[PDB]
RNA sequence: AAGGCGGCCCCCUGGACGAAGACUGACGCUCAGGUGCGAAAGCGUGGGGAGCAAACAGGAUUAGAUACCCUGGUAGUCCACGCCGUAAACGAUGUCGACUUGGAGGUUGUGCCCUUGAGGCGUGGCUUCCGGAGCUAACGCGUUAAGUCGACCGCCUGGGGAGUACGGCCGCAAGGUUAAAACUCAAAUGAAUUGACGGGGGCCCGCACAAGCGGUGGAGCAUGUGGUUUAAUUCGAUGCAA
RNA sequence: CGCGGGGUGGAGCAGCCUGGUAGCUCGUCGGGCUCAUAACCCGAAGAUCGUCGGUUCAAAUCCGGCCCCCGCAACCA
């Protein structure tokens, strides 16, 4: 997510900016993932869990 | 003593703590201010206004140079992510262009154990 | 053990001695930081409660490593 | 109001200037059901106001609450065993309330010789805006801008 | 300086329990601290024949080594009895 | 096949599936014993060693804290060649074959259609979620069966004792495999039900909080209680609900 | 005349060869947490650093005496 303001834009809507492009980057996202090592298994089972969650 | 007038704004907000240092386009430290050592210890220090006004103190041990123009590189996580950069803009500051630069490994290194608290 | 240093100094004027044992004499704190600087040191308060205070010039975190060293090894 | 929902009653205006607002103000200096003897010391004090201070005696009214009025002010709340405090932007009716309440409040904690007297004075104070009525709305506003990062 | 930090021996520890943890409390004294053995009776003030000292008394014998204690108390205040133990004192 | 297998490229190699037709001619299914494979940890020799981390040390927490948290950190985790042969090694469901209504998807072959659109109509392999009859103690399973049948194998016979002892075989070791009895109890167990409870959770109400106005807690007196006193201070009411 | 290690606050320590207001524990007295206590938490009290001479800018820490405790050493029949 790199941005560059274009002129006689407000420094706050380039800001804005750049934190919707983490927010669709998926940084903090990713960031809170890898701080501590999942097992294998665990992994495994996160994902069945949230397969089933996407049934309505 | 020296003139820069063109910079870059590193800010390393870890969940501890936030850094921030304003450097040349080289890489070249111009100045350095952080949370923990602006007056904010523990609970306090980890927090989005003490990086606020770490970058409030770092604008002033570095307009030595007359910086007017600067970029933003984002790294961590923590508070002072945004915070951070908004109290540079509000000391007199055009912002150039802004970066998250937060390392991601493609699954290198094993990292700690959870934490089981 | 802990000194105060460089900014941290609140006396107007101090005796100052340099890195190697040169009596520097009085001077202001001012200029006692201004030559702690050109000379890439520290300005360490090492006598708090002389008249004048007293201040010698040195790198205090090279200092400070040096004594918890021997310290912690004296004890191992 | 878990789930009740209400409008508000709405008071007969001002029997002298017609005013609703001065209405909200007589009953809000009011104590023990005394209208009849609220209004002589909301008027006295307006007519001590009015009188010896420029007259336009509703406007006077307003210049001095044009003052205590807050733009601002912090919601207590507890979230994660934690009480944070939450700057909540307030709605116009209630800027007056607060505004008049606090103006009531200072005048009975005041020195002078009577309530009139007082009031009069509080006014006079919140007109130029100085005084304790003035200084609690600067009070809200310095806890307010305190916890702006929250809102 | 010589601090007070403590221990505490219960009934029911014994040499199992209880040995380690006057291995913890050598620790104490070898800090040169003065290590304060506080009994805790299931009891009163006079809870015991038993309780306390054998406890305390065969802390100390066992301590005696690097420890010694300031007195044999056995003067129960409540329902639990502080041995005071300290630094082997040099004469 | 199971264990398990994930950057990209090449080389060597196993299996599966589809289309078409030719060939062999029941050559098939199952399998005690036997043989081979078999996560992680562990073992032996020699390499390797960033990160992680049993052990261990130090800092904290705590009544204690040989823990949970922090700062370090050895084996190990990695490579080669050997060993070990165990896991909730699980679908807790042996293998093979035949038969029995449906709906929505995922994946992967293949025939057809102005390919005239990212499609239209079929036909195989695997797979996910529902569900019908039937089955089932129920939960649930339901053409990938736990339905309807057949062929062969393995295994169970109340809980604890015990996957223990003894013997045999196996292993450098740790240990594995096969596998009892005395003794003791009238239970142990499965699924589901109504409560209660959760540092349990969700949703929702009440002047419960929030928003307000006035109080009690201070003072003097009235009054009740406790306590104390007394010959007696009569008996009862005692958390919200005295 | 005969070895060891120590002397700091009520008790036990740290501050040591690295000489500039002596800090860290248990107790002491308060405060906080609880319906209450234990436990725990915030805190204050508390000193010629054994005692002297040397030595020095200022020596807790610097040397040596006086002296004391413990250590084993010993009363080793």
């Amino acid at each position: 997510p790199v941005i560059k303001v274009r002129e006689n834009e407000p420094f706050d809507v380039a800001l804005r900016r750049f934190k919707r492009s983490c927010e669709k980057a998926g940084v903090l996202a990713e960031v809170r993932r890898r701080e501590f090592y999942e097992k294998p298994t665990t992994e495994r089972k996160r994902a069945k869990a949230s397969a089933v969650k996407r049934h309505a | 003593r020296k003139q820069v007038s063109d910079g870059v704004a590193h800010i390393h907000a870890s969940f501890n703590n936030t850094i921030v240092t304003i450097t040349d386009r080289q890489g070249n430290a111009l100045g350095w201010a952080t949370a923990g050592g602006s007056g904010f210890r523990g609970s306090r220090k980890s927090t989005p206004f003490a990086a606020q006004v770490a970058a409030e103190r770092c604008a002033d041990a570095v307009k030595e140079y007359g910086i007017k123009n600067l970029e933003v590189m984002v790294k961590g996580p923590g508070p002072g992510r945004e915070s951070t950069i908004r109290a540079l803009n509000a000391a007199g500051f055009r912002i150039t262009n802004i970066t998250d630069v937060t390392p991601i490994p493609h699954n290198g290194c094993r990292p700690p154990k959870k934490r089981r608290v | 053990k802990d000194f105060i240093i460089n900014e941290q100094i609140r006396a107007r004027e101090v005796r100052l001695i340099d890195q190697n044992g040169d009596q520097l004499g009085i001077k202001s704190k001012q200029e006692a930081l201004e030559i702690a600087a050109r000379r890439n040191l520290d300005l360490v308060l090492v006598a708090p409660n002389a008249k004048p205070p007293v201040c010698r010039i040195m790198d205090y975190g090279k200092f400070r490593f040096e004594q918890q060293k021997k310290e912690k090894e004296a004890r191992k | 109001p878990r789930r009740r929902v209400i409008g508000q009653r709405k008071i007969l205006p001002d029997p002298k200037f017609g005013s609703e607002l001065l209405a909200k103000f007589v009953n809000i200096l009011m104590v023990d059901g005394k209208k009849s003897t609220a209004e002589s010391i909301v008027y006295s004090a307006l007519e001590t106001l009015a009188q010896r201070s420029g007259k336009s005696e509703l406007e006077a009214f307003e210049v001095a609450l044009e003052n205590v009025r807050p733009t601002v002010e912090v919601k207590s709340r507890r979230v994660g065993g934690s009480t944070y405090q939450v700057p909540v932007e307030v709605r116009p009716v209630r800027r007056n309330a607060l505004a008049m309440r606090w103006i009531v409040e200072a005048a009975r904690k005041r020195g002078d010789k009577s309530m009139a007297l007082r009031l009069a004075n509080e006014l006079s104070d919140a007109a130029e805006n100085k005084g304790t009525a003035v200084k609690k709305r600067e009070d809200v506003h310095r806890m307010a801008e305190a916890n702006k990062a929250f809102a | 300086v010589i601090q007070v930090k403590e221990i505490k021996f219960r009934p029911g520890t014994d040499e199992g329990d209880y040995q380690v943890k006057l291995r913890s409390l050598i620790r104490f004294l070898e800090e040169g601290d003065k290590a304060k053995i506080t009994l805790r009776f299931r009891g009163r003030e006079m809870a015991h024949q038993q309780i306390g000292m054998e406890v305390l008394n065969r802390v100390k014998d066992d301590l005696q080594e690097l420890a010694v204690v300031e007195s044999f108390p056995t003067k129960i205040e409540g329902r639990q009895m502080i041995m005071v133990l300290a630094p082997k004192k040099k004469q």
